């Protein structure tokens, strides 16, 4: 897509995420987990809101009869009440095609770069204590423990405090 | 060691057009197009009338069918299929145009014409066509005018009605046109026969004509406030005793459907209520009120979601 | 050492709404709907007719209040309201399609129809109704047609009036609808009156009405009629009797804007849209003044205002 | 935002920058100054400009009136005309909401992408000189003085100058 | 352009490629080649066929006369229609030049985007084993023969094997 | 020293410009026309059954002009009327003239079903007029009768003719009221008796009363008023009268739908449409069209645009 990540160098969407859009996923010594990262998915999930409440919406104009349902109309003014109905019909059905279509596509690349931002942060973050794998993961050169992976999802991993152990790893 | 970033999905995904894909799969989307209807009138919230068996042109002359809907007032108006507006045989120039003036009204009141005839005018003259508490009668807001000796000419007679009001007035009065020479004559004489309506907006003369019951052709206007009309007759006119104000404003329905004051509803059609919170609907391009507009397209599907790729 | 990127930002930030935020703060903004207009009809650089005082449809018979708008040619033609028609009792049948013609038009121009009378009519009929240089007069494009002598028949009469001309013409004419039947027989004599006026596309019969309901200061009525005469087509008045004849018929001249508005002239400003209050000469697309206006102009939205961002999002602090 | 600078790793905006949109300030030993971006500013400026020459602006289709101000119509003719201009109005009203919506959406967007853009441009000149704190800054690990901040600016510097330097400083 | 690729860090296109629309240059010992990428190109084209298949299109509502070609309508009947016609044509050419103008806007952004995804895709591949120039290039600090270049195009490229050669050299 | 992979874009020598939300010359690799500016002059009738009309005119066809012969009855499924076309030989005016057309314009074929009215020693219904002429001789209207008298002078007897709908489609009927030039001729035609003329069914009631000098004189002929009606499936029609109906002699069913095409351009069968206008016919794929706002059929949108390019490919940033 636009962004590249959903549906790109993320190579799929994980079923078992259930409390969140977007998270992380790591591994260590003592194993693994999972947790669901709360600001990009409330930003997304307050666009598409904002997205319904301007959407889910009728107009307030008050219309009324021109066509009697139980009497004959004049054959004149009925050719033109039908044409011009017809006419805004085929208006608001184009309308609301492009309306949806244009949503659509907005909505989806929209969630695509909440993904990169995400991302991006986290590649700030970590600096030169960690590398990409083009998969979406953060190969770390360091210990990384249960309360290291917290601080990296809390946004409060200091990467000073590891630098000196990490770049040694790096190069070796 | 690892931090993976990801994003969520689903099993069973939610196909929706884009600018660019026809088949595009998200994990969620909701629908645009209402397709559902209420088979019934919604009418909670609202001072409704339904009129029945009652047209909205006889509510105005005063036929039996409409005895119950002479006066009163409403912010919306239900017309149903194959209501009376005559019993005697007539026709109103302009029905449609009286008929949708009626159905925009938020009510009507009655005010007395006051008009009185010389002691040669017959004007309590009846019908078995317009039967009311099972004996002949007329149109309640109307006056058959008619020699009290038969054969007699009918006086030139002139009544004038002003508004003293400060909204306009809707008068009504018919024409009789007779069946054959006869009746005419037993009617209202052997004379000339010239009736002549006149106000400032409004100005019109009216001949009767002869040639198995005869007919009343309706004609009505508008008299603003402070304005007079006047109707000047020998024989034919059928008199108002009462001219209409139509108060306010408010929504005309026509449908055969049933009403129902437990839903509240904005928009209406002939087979009933619309009241969805979607942008279109499929239902009707016939609408009247606050109403989602109409569309050739059957679903329309929102993406309230990322991409769905699962594995 | 540090090299640091960032943008802008003000103190005063404006809110707009966008896809997904009713209340998005961008650094700047500009209207797109037009809230305001000059109480005024901007008339620059166009020949115009201000009417004032003269209804459309008195240009056509020759009311007294339109004597300066009998002729002339134009662009853009304004109406005002409570203009004058009629000097003397009465009304046109089919009012209103007769006063859009005339504003759809870019000018009139007079035909004489030619039309002579018999010795024992007067055709110089006048009334105190219609008052001119202090002086009874009469429509001036029309004539009040009655007897020499008070009391004698009126002779059986004919009239055509041949269209010359290679486009349509406009020809009116009036029925006389007395108020006593001692007018009736002063002015027409004691027979019965037939009035006919017949063409190739045209034909109607019309027979005055004594004792008319509609009246004002102990006056009778005369009520106008019109239609159109066709190249090359004769059209024929066979009257004796209430016939209110036509001295000249007339010919719209291509097209022009018709204005309905109470503001002023000003020939300062120009300006392609009008509406009833004046002009509207905004740039903006849109606009929610009237949704009731002519020309050139912006669409009527039901909207008060409705900000396009010209700037990026406003972050302070 | 879709691109993550504005309201994003910037954490807000400058309102001492009165000659410019977008920017740099810097930090060495002389001490400190700052400057706006010519190029970017105008990018940006130009697109909106665009937007504006297509936007205000009306059709020069003459229309005339069909509805009396001072006299009455026919009122089933009148009934048509008043359902036909009120919908038109629905039309146009919707119109207009979902351009300004749609172009509010796009402007905010492109602004966020020119800040992006410079900051980009700006890594990759650094190369591997300096390294990202997350904030828009970069912190460059050799001295920079006035004449060295000007060549980021102007997109003179070059790496091979200052990179043993760097590399030394960085790896410590 | 908004993400900075095309007429952006990549300084212009090549004439030359006319096997597709986007691809890869290299220089290594033996020479220098030029090669499409599959991949990304159809991305490009298979979208801009989905804008054709859904633009160019037309509506199966069939409409009738209302004004009669060879005789005179009526005067405010035909005021009316009008006065209806060229709203509704001021509508449809409103929507015509919207649609092609936003439709336009997406087509080159998306391009753009293509672009950038592809030298991303690239970036994460080569990982430590290369730096970015400015210019869209990547600068691979070990020897990389003609089949080296083939597998970073094929997106089987190893860093791993190359790590420890492209790291001394880039240190000194 | 170091080897080097380089990324990029195609370009073209001459890229199109197009208009973007932000840039009126914006330049890119290719691009493609949305409004289609070309015309095929001529109605293209392929695959088409079609009639072309010629001179006579759709209401003539109902009530049998001597234009209309060829056409008085058949199947299509497109009507192409004319300029100048002609519907009434001797001088009339139809009610609702324009109704009528588009309804004859809107169907698909016409069939002609006898009403199979006779009339008494003393009527005269197979009279000409030299405004009628047929076949080089004086005649009338194919599907009208004018009835008269058979003694000049003498009252018109009180006549009834009643007309049911034998099929299961509805029947449109037609008639004249003719109201004369003077008392002279009416004395002549219908006698001296004050005439009416009655017609009556469930769907249709209506009363005509002819009078002298009602309607204007072409040529020193009265003008006939035509009306219409439809007859429902199974019900009746009675006209009753006494001098001055100018009765039918058969009546007319639409069959069908079909398509109007008024239109003054030569007509081709080697070109096929589903568009068409007074110019000639919108053959295109294309979205948006500006040849006309008044077309027929499944028409492109009508733009006031001469031009709009859809971009097919990235910014063109040449070499
Ligand atoms: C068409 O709409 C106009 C404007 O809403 C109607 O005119 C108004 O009618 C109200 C009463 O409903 C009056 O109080 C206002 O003074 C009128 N305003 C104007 C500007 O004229 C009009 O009644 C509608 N037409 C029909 C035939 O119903
Ligand atoms: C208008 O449309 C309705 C249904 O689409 C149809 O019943 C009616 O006949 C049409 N009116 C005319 C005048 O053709
Ligand atoms: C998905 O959308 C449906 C409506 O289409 C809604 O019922 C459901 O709650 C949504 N799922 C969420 C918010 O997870
Ligand atoms: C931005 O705001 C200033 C005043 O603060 C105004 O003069 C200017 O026109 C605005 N810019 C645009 C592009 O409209
Ligand atoms: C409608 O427009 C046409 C030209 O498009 C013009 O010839 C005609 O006079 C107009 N109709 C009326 C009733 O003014
Ligand atoms: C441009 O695209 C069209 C399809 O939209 C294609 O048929 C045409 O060949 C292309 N133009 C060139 C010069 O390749
Ligand atoms: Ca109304």
């Amino acid at each position: 897509g636009l962004f590249g990540a959903i549906a790109g160098f993320i190579e799929n969407g994980w079923e078992g995420m259930v409390d969140g859009w977007y998270g992380f996923r790591h591994q260590n010594a003592q194993g693994t987990g999972q947790a669901a990262d709360y600001k990009s998915t409330q930003a997304a999930i307050d666009q598409i809101t904002g997205k319904l409440n301007r959407i889910i919406k009728k107009t307030n104009t008050e219309f009324e009869s021109i066509e009697s349902e139980f009497s004959e109309i004049d054959h004149q003014i009925g050719n033109v009440i039908n044409w011009t109905k017809d006419s805004i019909t085929d208006i608001w059905t184009y309308q609301a095609e492009l309306l949806v279509a244009m949503e659509n596509q907005h909505t989806i690349d929209m969630a695509d770069s909440e993904m990169l931002n995400l991302y991006e942060r986290v590649r700030k973050q970590l600096r030169q204590n960690a590398e990409e794998d083009g998969k979406g993961c953060f190969e770390i050169y360091h210990a990384c423990d249960d309360s290291c992976m917290e601080s990296i999802r809390n946004n409060t991993y200091d990467h000073s405090q590891y630098r000196e152990e990490a770049l040694l790893n790096r190069l070796n | 060691d690892k931090i993976c970033l990801g994003h969520h999905a689903v099993a069973n995904g939610t196909i929706v057009k884009t600018l660019t894909n026809e088949q595009e799969e998200v994990t969620n989307a909701t629908e645009t197009v209402e397709s559902t209807s209420l088979n019934r009138l919604c009418m909670k919230g609202r001072n409704h009338k339904d009129l029945g068996n009652c047209h909205p042109i006889g509510m105005l002359i005063g036929t039996p069918a409409c005895d119950l809907h002479l006066t009163g007032t409403w912010d919306t108006l239900i017309e149903r299929k194959n209501a009376i507006a005559y019993c005697y045989p007539g026709a109103t120039v302009n029905e449609e145009a009286l008929r949708q003036k009626i159905m925009e009204s938020g009510g009507i009141s009655k005010i007395n014409t006051g008009f009185t005839y010389g002691s040669s005018i017959n004007s309590a003259g009846t019908t078995k066509a317009c039967m009311r508490n099972g004996g002949n009668s007329f149109y309640a807001e109307l006056k058959w005018l008619v020699s009290k000796n038969k054969g007699q000419n009918f006086p030139q007679t002139t009544n004038t009605y002003r508004n003293a009001d400060t909204a306009e007035h809707l008068i009504m009065w018919g024409i009789h046109h007779p069946s054959s020479t006869q009746e005419k004559n037993d009617l209202y004489g052997t004379q000339s026969l010239s009736i002549s309506v006149g106000s400032s907006t409004y100005k019109n003369n009216f001949v009767p004509v002869v040639g198995g019951l005869s007919r009343i052709d309706f004609h009505w206007t508008l008299v603003q406030p402070g304005d007079k009309i006047t109707f000047s007759h020998n024989g034919g006119l059928i008199a108002p005793s009462r001219v209409s104000k139509l108060i306010g404003r408010g929504l005309g329905i026509q449908s055969e459907a049933p009403i129902d004051n437990s839903c509240e509803s904005k928009c209406f059609w002939r087979g009933g209520s619309i009241n969805t919170r979607l942008p279109f609907q499929n239902l009707s391009p016939r609408t009247v009120g606050q109403c989602p507009k109409y569309v050739n397209k059957k679903s329309l599907m929102l993406a309230t979601g990322m991409r769905n790729v699962p594995e």
